[PDB]
């Protein structure tokens, strides 16, 4: 079953995994792709 | 709850939303033999409604309640509508106070978005304003004060200062009330119904008095002429608002 | 916040088309005339940090104020006009039609 | 109403160590692990610690 | 104060125009002011049959100086008696009207 692989593979990710840490802690920094997307822009205020 | 799989439904069009919680989270769980699960959870819901007020206070407007989920596009979640699936109660313990309940109407549709596609369901809820308040607050005050400067055609011309203080204080009042009226109103560019006819009633008051100021011009030059215009000022305004309230609500009413 | 330009880097994937649904906008007092995104650095005591930036340019409608605040005003300019026409003789009339004028 | 970066340092000789680094820049999330300083504001009303899209804070 | 123009000379016209102007104004004005007290129903309330009833009065008070001005220099006789039936018909009016009011709605 998918099931299965699909938990396994969640457990195995999630084993040991210090979110103290970032992605390369002490290596080159991590790049962060933003999107926005705006469904509303609601009162402007004086 | 917290300890299943929940579905990560959420409404697209609420600018805020909260769940119940007094006096314990006011939410249900039942799960049958099968595996079916029936998860029922209390909403109340701030929901846009982006309204188009041409034709206010005679506006009737669809405001919508849409809903879909967060992270799963249509491969992962589907949803759907019962046959019984949207039911309103009474109706009048609602809080409906400008508006009413005409009906209601359920669509699906798939929406692409920056992370997929995914279902989004709607429901449409009806709801036409009742020209019941601003009757009272706007169309009677102006029309009597319409009339009020009609009253300055039977006064006499000689009395300068009385005519003179009767349409001065009357385009005065229809600017306070101008104002007042628009106090309901969003900050909106275009013109409504209202402005129609509170800018109407405004150019009948000042016709009333600019007429009384050319009866005070005409006088020292040609009296026959005021004479004449009273009685033709008399009988000119009344038809005249008279006519313009038929084909202003034939008009708003039958549209 | 506490991460340095050396920890992180912000970028706007699409570089154009990051953000979504400002053609859609609807504002009632307002116009979304353009918009932009721009990418930079910060600095603090603490040190340097990576910045993205969404502007929105908004130009006011004034049909709400040219039927709220200029009609009214020109009206009762004309309405002052009027006492032109009064013969002096009437001065109670013409001096009701300025004061009320001016103080409103 | 004023909005601050609010800054404080002390010595915890608790949390001497030696490794490859010099510093380290964890997030507000360490912190809670540590002993803080209860710094309040005397003539405050009702201030606000924003943690959006997390606990703006900082510790190295 | 609109029933107390009655007790003015008719040659007193901006007098009485006066009066009669500012009485319905002010009662515009407390019309206003009083639909803010409650929430925005689309019926009418006791209290706004009552304003409507005074702003009749008023009004009613203000055409019948517009008539007797109208019959003044003309017909003086008929002026002089539509101002002293006035003069009793209106307070009097106002008192039936009141009491048939405060007795409807205090009673139910
Ligand atoms: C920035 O900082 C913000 C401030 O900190 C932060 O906001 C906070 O976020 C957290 C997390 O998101 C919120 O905590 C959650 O609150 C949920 C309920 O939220 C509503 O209620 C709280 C008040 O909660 C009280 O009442 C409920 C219901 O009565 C109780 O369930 C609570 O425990 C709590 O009860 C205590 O307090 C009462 C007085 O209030 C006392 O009378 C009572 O005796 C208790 O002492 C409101 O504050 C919320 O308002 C805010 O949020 C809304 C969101 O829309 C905003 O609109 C609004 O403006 C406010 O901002 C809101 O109204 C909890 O359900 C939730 O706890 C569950 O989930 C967590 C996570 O898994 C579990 O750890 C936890 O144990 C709970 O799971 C158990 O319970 C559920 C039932 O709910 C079970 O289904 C589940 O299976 C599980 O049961 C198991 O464990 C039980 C133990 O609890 C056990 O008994 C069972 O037997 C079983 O084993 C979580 O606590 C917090 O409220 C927010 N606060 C504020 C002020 O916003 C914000 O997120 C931060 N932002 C960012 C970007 O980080
Ligand atoms: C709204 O206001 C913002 C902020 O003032 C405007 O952003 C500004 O945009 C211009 C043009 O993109 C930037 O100029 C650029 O400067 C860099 C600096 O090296 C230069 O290399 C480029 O050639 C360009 O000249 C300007 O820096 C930027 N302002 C800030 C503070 O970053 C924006 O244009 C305004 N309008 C809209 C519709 O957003
Ligand atoms: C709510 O949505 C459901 C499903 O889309 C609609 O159900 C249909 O009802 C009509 C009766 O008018 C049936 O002829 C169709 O066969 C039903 N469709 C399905 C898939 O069962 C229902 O009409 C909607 N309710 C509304 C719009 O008020």
């Amino acid at each position: 079953s998918n099931m299965s692989l699909v938990k396994e593979t969640v457990d195995r990710l999630l084993k040991g995994y210090d979110i103290r840490l970032r992605p390369d802690f002490g290596g080159p920094p991590v790049a962060v792709g933003m999107n926005i997307d705006i469904a509303s822009i609601d009162m402007v205020s004086e | 709850v917290g300890k299943i799989w929940i579905p990560d439904t959420f409404f697209r069009n609420s600018k805020k939303a909260d769940a119940h919680w007094i006096t314990t989270p006011n939410r249900m769980l039942r799960i049958w033999n099968d595996g079916r699960v029936l998860y029922t959870l209390r909403l109340t819901i701030d929901a846009e409604c982006q309204l188009q007020l041409h034709n206010f206070p005679m506006d009737e407007h669809s405001c919508p309640l849409e809903f879909s989920s967060y992270g799963y596009p249509r491969e992962e979640i589907v949803y759907q509508w019962k046959r019984s699936s949207v039911e309103v109660g009474d109706t009048r313990s609602w809080r409906l106070y400008q508006f009413s309940f005409v009906g209601l109407r359920n669509t699906t549709e798939v929406v692409k978005t920056t992370s997929g596609d995914y279902v989004v369901m709607s429901v449409y809820f009806d709801l036409s304003r009742r020209m019941g308040y601003f009757t009272i607050q706007t169309y009677i005050p102006c029309t009597l004060i319409v009339v009020l400067s009609w009253v300055s055609f039977w006064i006499n011309k000689d009395a300068v200062p009385a005519r003179t203080s009767l349409g001065i204080t009357t385009v005065l009042t229809m600017t306070t009330l101008s104002t007042i009226a628009r106090k309901s109103l969003p900050k909106v560019s275009y013109v409504t119904a209202m402005d129609l006819f509170v800018s109407v009633c405004f150019i009948f008051v000042f016709s009333a008095l600019v007429e009384y100021g050319t009866l005070h011009y005409f006088v020292s030059s040609q009296p026959a002429r005021a004479a004449k215009m009273d009685s033709y000022a008399r009988i000119f305004f009344p038809t005249a608002f008279c006519l313009f309230n038929l084909v202003y609500w034939v008009s708003y009413l039958y549209l | 916040y506490g991460y340095t330009t050396d920890d992180i880097e912000f970028y706007w994937r699409g570089d154009d088309n990051a953000v979504t649904g400002v053609t859609k906008i609807e504002l009632p007092q307002f116009s979304i005339v353009d918009y932009k995104l721009i990418t930079k650095k910060v600095v603090f005591s603490t040190g340097s940090y990576p910045r993205l930036s969404l502007s929105f340019k908004l130009k006011r409608n004034i049909g709400y104020f040219i039927l709220q605040t200029y009609m009214p005003s020109i009206l009762i300019t004309i309405l002052s006009w009027v006492s032109f026409w009064i013969n002096y003789d009437a001065s109670a009339a013409r001096v009701a039609l300025g004061i009320t004028t001016v103080l409103t | 109403t004023i909005d601050v970066f609010f800054r404080q340092s002390w010595k915890d000789e608790r949390l001497k160590f030696k490794g490859p680094m010099t510093v380290l820049r964890l997030n507000n999330l360490m912190a809670s692990k540590i002993w803080t300083p209860d710094t309040f504001f005397h003539n405050g009303k009702k201030s606000v610690a924003h943690n959006m899209t997390m606990p703006n804070k900082l510790l190295r | 104060l609109s029933q107390v123009s009655f007790w003015l000379n008719r040659e007193s016209v901006p007098a009485r125009t006066v009066f009669g102007v500012t009485t319905v104004l002010t009662m515009t004005t407390l019309s206003i002011s009083a639909r803010n007290s409650l929430p925005k129903v689309a019926y009418a309330t006791a209290m706004d049959w009552f304003i409507a009833v005074c702003y009749a009065f008023v009004f009613s008070a203000l055409i019948e100086f517009a008539t007797v001005n109208y019959f003044t220099k003309s017909q003086p006789a008929r002026a002089a008696k539509i101002d002293r039936l006035s003069r009793i018909a209106f307070p009097l009016l106002f008192g039936i009207f009141n009491l048939v009011y405060w007795a409807t709605y205090l009673n139910r």
